């Protein structure tokens, strides 16, 4: 199912018009809430005392209709930044009247353009109006994909069309828009209506959408194909831009007159249909995933806390990740323990934070597949959880597992063991403090004692997103400092954004560490270089671990291991955008500090341009120790 | 009260034309209210109007009018908000205005027409920012052109070449149309956006236009002549039928003017307490000018010669 509207310029009658466009099979109605020929003074007479109506009555439709169906639209001779004073009054004027009468209906939507470079004015007044009252009214700004200008037809003759390519003035109207929201302070009701043309512009151009708030793209008539049986169709490239369009989620807008007289007009909407269910269905982790599209959460502290029941659930509804465990278990025994030892040779198999016991279920499936012999320990600090290990130990482990209720820091092993399995990990690797807390057990670990995972290492990339920088701007709580929401990370499944660079390595971490000074703290420093244009709202972080040898778990994305829904990406903010040019570097700045009581992470970018120095001492985030 | 026609007329009065033996076409437009349509009027008695009672023919349109032209002397073409340009044919008793075709080919409103020297051809322009050439006996769009970058304001046809006509957006170019050069559009040039056209009936190579400011112009085609007539937007610029015609101009400060040859002024009229919208000068009577208005007024002056 696609949410698809109408635009249309020209309603005779609302009640015969919104019944046509449902009959054909549209959700909404982009139409005028005025007549857009309909120009009103305000201000000189006689023509400002004009009797009314101004407009058509509310009456017409139902409060639920309005508030559902309609998409108010903006009249086209309002020109709040016309280089005449007249002109100006009457367009402000009449911006705010137009604009409080969509209010008055409870519109859910409307429709301003932008049409031109500059829209100082319109922005004023557009942000006059959203402080103007509490509402959530969304503001679509209708811009094109290229500027009218750049596409118009070389038939001037003392007036050609470029030929030779400017690569930043075919992104102008990203400019356009940027510079619009940007006066407008990234009001969250303020999204974009991207307009498609016939001539799709370079794919940078396009690429500088990406991560922009796209709420609706508007698809003209005329940018349809014919088939053999004439029925409107579109090219192969602008099929691609639907894909990714469908990703998004954004409602599509249908404008211009029938073109294809011989069909109905449903056969546009029916082609969008179409290329709809003509595509791959939620592959298990889309699934799964689906619904925390850009969701903000709280980073996990399993040390610090302790996890609910359905934490764990979530945990354990992954059996590609413990099947990589089981297969990193059974690989190391098979190195450890030689065949003519498989009877004699008992290994001491140690779960660090085994919390409902997945990792236990593992190694014993392990063991068996392997055919040797082990002793299992299960740590666990998390008390309710240590109820599901010994529920379980009774009824079915037995005497082979042994549950231990303590801080693998803490606890006083009663031998050593032969191999310690951990998921200590978060999405950032070492986020949830795994290299302290196994640096404190690793005094019960053998000498010749293996670690699964042996190592992990974070990787971190620039992205552009303006969504997220708005919904992390939004986090901002009534008792703590206004920014702190920018100096903590998130747990969040990516999805409006755009990768600047690829992915890096942070921080690493090895298990065993046998170096005799052993210090946690880190200090890295990132180059990215950056091919295009955008603006810098934060860093993507991911992960690699290696569980044994070659068997791995990872989140970066260009080795992520397939089918693996657990971990999400994290996300560092920056309390202000950073514009990048074409060709520069973005060199970022991460430190892992820590104290006897608490560990933190510290971020600064210090090219093309500084920021300033992020969660500083940790006080606006900390990971409990 | 002819057969099919309306019963009340729009209130929206947009355009006024008189034919050769003097009747009086009228087109008015709904541009508020619970419907938003159009209708065609034909008063062969001047003095009538707007009594849709006493009028000699009438019939309504889906949409509003936005323009509209003769097309000979039964032949009516028209500017509709659904994108369609329209023409419709009077009867053979004129009783009737039937509809001949309405194709929709533009992508939002029809803003301005005009038609060529040749009668059988028109062109339009409209707020999708196209510029088309019809055909008015195939019913169907020979050429589409996209020369400009904002909406179509206005396109005047030459009065003797058929392939020549104006035009005037809002992305503040003027454009000499020739169809017969392999680039047909050409741009004649800071000032403020064009907003009104009007050939010079007698001289093929002049030219006056107004500006969004209230300046109407006196343009050459190479190497000007202004004056300041309005306080705010030119809306419409008509030239008398005389030897050495008057110019007729309009605005939406709610005043007519008729200017010399040097723009200088000779008449004025605040009569109108609403836009004024068109004017037509009477073929019968060279001293008598009709305007129309949202006003709902149709004024007949008499302009001192
Ligand atoms: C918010 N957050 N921070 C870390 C985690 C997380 C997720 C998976 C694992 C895991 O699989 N193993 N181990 C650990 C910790 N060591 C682990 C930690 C989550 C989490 C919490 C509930 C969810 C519910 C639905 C969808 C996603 C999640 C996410 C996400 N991603
Ligand atoms: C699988 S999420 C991490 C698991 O390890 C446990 N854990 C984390 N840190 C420690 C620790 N220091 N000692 C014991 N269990 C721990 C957590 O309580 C959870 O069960």
């Amino acid at each position: 199912r696609v949410s698809s509207g109408r635009d249309l310029n020209c309603v005779p009658e609302i009640a015969d018009t919104l019944g046509a466009v449902a009959k054909q099979g549209f959700d909404f109605l982009c139409m005028p809430v005025f007549h857009p020929r309909f120009k009103r003074e305000f201000i000189q007479e006689p023509a400002k005392n004009r009797p009314g109506p101004q407009t058509r009555s509310d009456l017409l439709l139902s409060g639920r209709d309005w508030n559902t169906l309609i998409v108010g639209k903006l009249s086209p001779w309002i020109r709040p930044d016309s280089k005449v004073e007249k002109i100006r009054r009457n367009s402000e004027a009449a911006m705010l009247q137009e604009l409080n009468f969509g209010a008055y209906l409870g519109l859910p939507a409307f429709l301003l353009p932008l049409n031109q470079e500059d829209n100082t004015n319109l922005a004023r007044v557009l942000t006059n109006h959203i402080h103007t009252g509490h509402h959530s009214s969304m503001f679509w700004m209708r811009v094109p994909l290229v500027a009218p200008e750049d596409l118009r037809d070389d038939i001037i003759e003392n007036a050609p069309t470029t030929h030779t390519e400017e690569y930043s003035g075919e992104e102008k109207t990203w400019m356009w828009w940027h510079n619009f929201r940007t006066l407008c302070d990234y009001s969250k009701r303020i999204a974009v209506a991207l307009e498609i043309g016939a001539d799709l512009p370079s794919n940078h151009v396009i690429d500088r959408w990406l991560g922009e708030p796209i709420k609706a793209a508007i698809l003209p008539t005329s940018i349809f194909l014919t088939n053999k049986k004439g029925f409107p169709v579109l090219s192969k490239m602008h099929q691609r831009l639907i894909f990714r369009l469908l990703k998004l989620e954004v409602q599509f807008i249908i404008t211009g007159t029938n073109h294809h007289s011989e069909k109905e007009f449903c056969s546009y909407l029916q082609y969008l249909e179409y290329l709809s269910q003509n595509r791959p269905p939620p592959n298990a982790y889309e699934l799964f995933a689906k619904g925390y599209e850009d969701y903000l959460q709280s980073p996990l502290q399993p040390l610090m806390d302790n996890l609910e029941s359905q934490t764990y659930e979530v945990f354990e509804k992954d059996p590609i990740k413990y099947s990589q465990y089981q297969q990193a278990i059974y690989k190391c025994l098979l190195d450890r323990v030689p065949e003519e030892e498989k009877d004699t040779n008992v290994q001491v198999l140690m779960v660090l934070g085994a919390g409902r016991g997945p990792l236990v279920n593992a190694s014993l499936r392990a063991a068996k597949q392997a055919d040797r012999r082990i002793k299992l320990y299960a740590v666990e600090k998390n008390p309710n959880a240590v109820v599901t290990l010994e529920n379980w130990q009774f009824e079915e482990w037995g005497s082979q597992v042994t549950v231990v209720s303590s801080d693998m820091r803490e606890w006083v092993a009663p031998e050593k063991a032969d191999i310690i399995v951990s998921e200590l990990l978060g999405s950032f690797a070492d986020n949830e403090l795994s290299p302290e807390c196994l640096d404190g057990a690793q005094h019960f670990l053998k000498d010749d004692g293996v670690s699964i995972p042996g190592e992990y290492t974070s990787f971190l990339a620039p992205i552009s997103s303006s969504k997220l920088y708005n919904e992390v701007r939004a986090c901002r709580e009534k008792d703590r400092d206004p920014e702190a929401q920018f100096e903590m990370p998130y747990v969040v499944r990516l999805h409006n954004f755009h990768q600047l660079s690829a992915p890096q390595p942070c921080f690493t971490f090895s298990h065993p560490n046998r170096d005799p000074m052993i210090d946690n703290n880190r200090y890295c420093t990132l180059e990215f270089p950056v091919e295009v244009n955008t603006v810098l709202h934060g860093f993507a972080g991911y992960f690699e671990t290696v569980l044994y040898q070659d068997i791995t778990l990872s989140i970066r994305p260009e080795t992520h291991s397939p089918g693996m829904f657990s971990w999400f990406p994290i996300l560092f903010p920056i309390k202000q955008p950073i514009t990048v040019r074409e060709g520069q570097t973005i060199c970022v700045r991460f430190w892992r500090c820590s104290n006897s009581k608490k560990v933190w992470y510290e971020w600064a970018v210090t090219a093309p341009v500084c920021s300033a120095i992020h969660n500083p001492t940790g006080r606006s985030y900390t990971i409990g120790l | 009260l002819p057969p099919n026609a309306p019963a009340c007329m729009e209130r929206q009065l947009e355009a006024a034309r008189y034919r050769s033996d003097g009747a009086l076409l009228l087109g008015a437009s709904s541009l508020s209210g619970r419907c938003w349509a159009g209708s065609l009027w034909l008063f062969k008695d001047p003095c009538a109007a707007p009594n849709e009672g006493f009028c000699s023919a009438g019939v309504q349109t889906e949409a509003g009018v936005a323009d509209l032209t003769w097309v000979g002397e039964r032949g009516i073409l028209v500017a509709s908000d659904s994108g369609a340009v329209e023409l419709w044919e009077l009867d053979e008793n004129e009783t009737l205005i039937v509809s001949k075709f309405c194709k929709y080919e533009h992508d939002d409103i029809v803003s301005t027409v005009s038609v060529l020297s040749s009668g059988t051809q028109a062109v339009s322009g409209s707020k999708d920012i196209c510029i088309k050439v019809w055909d008015l006996a195939q019913q169907v769009v020979l050429s589409s052109y996209r020369a400009h970058a904002a909406q179509v304001t206005c396109v005047a046809a030459s009065p003797h070449k058929d392939s020549v006509f104006l035009s005037c957006s809002e992305d503040n170019r003027i454009l000499l149309w020739d169809t017969r050069c392999p680039k047909p559009a050409s741009q004649i040039g800071p000032g403020y956006l064009p907003t009104s056209l009007a050939w010079h009936p007698q001289q093929s190579e002049v030219f006056v236009f107004g500006d969004e400011n209230g300046t109407v112009s006196l343009v050459d085609t190479k190497s000007v002549l202004s004056s300041a007539v309005h306080s705010q937007c030119v809306t419409g610029l008509v030239f008398s039928p005389h030897s050495v015609p008057f110019l007729a101009s309009l605005s939406e400060d709610c005043s007519l003017a008729v200017l010399d040859s040097s723009l200088s002024e000779l008449f004025r009229s605040q009569a109108h307490r609403d836009f004024v919208r068109d004017a037509t000068w009477s073929p019968l009577n060279h001293s008598l000018l009709t305007t129309v208005g949202w006003d709902h007024q149709v004024v007949h002056h008499v302009v001192p010669t």
